[PDB]
């Protein structure tokens, strides 16, 4: 995702004799990760109905 | 509480602060008007815009 970062800089004298001059903008970036997990785990049969429970 | 007021520096690395103390309330200003406070001009054989406000 982007962005504008706000405008800086200095005023100038105003008066005659001159003029002035424009300025200028810029932009930067921005990132960021997916990720993903996982697990499993087994069990028995034998052993669950010999101890009483599962 | 404000982030600026001037901080000078030494050699050695000693910093040096100010801090005014006015408590006034105070000394004065006032704003005024120039004429044409906002304008917008192009160029036509070119492409650009512009703004401006003096």
């Amino acid at each position: 995702m982007p962005y504008w970062n706000d405008l800086d800089g200095d005023s100038q004298v105003l008066n005659d004799t001159d003029d002035l001059v424009p300025q200028k903008i810029n932009a930067g970036q921005d990132k960021a990760v997916l990720i993903l997990r996982g697990n499993a785990w087994s069990s028995h049969d034998l052993a669950a109905t010999l101890s009483g429970s599962d | 509480v404000d982030d600026s007021m001037p901080v000078e520096t030494l050699e050695d690395g000693t910093k040096v602060f100010t801090s005014y103390l006015f408590g006034a309330g105070a000394l004065g200003y006032a704003e005024g008007q120039p004429e044409v406070p906002t304008e917008t001009a192009r160029n036509a054989l070119g492409s650009q815009d512009i703004l401006i406000n003096r």
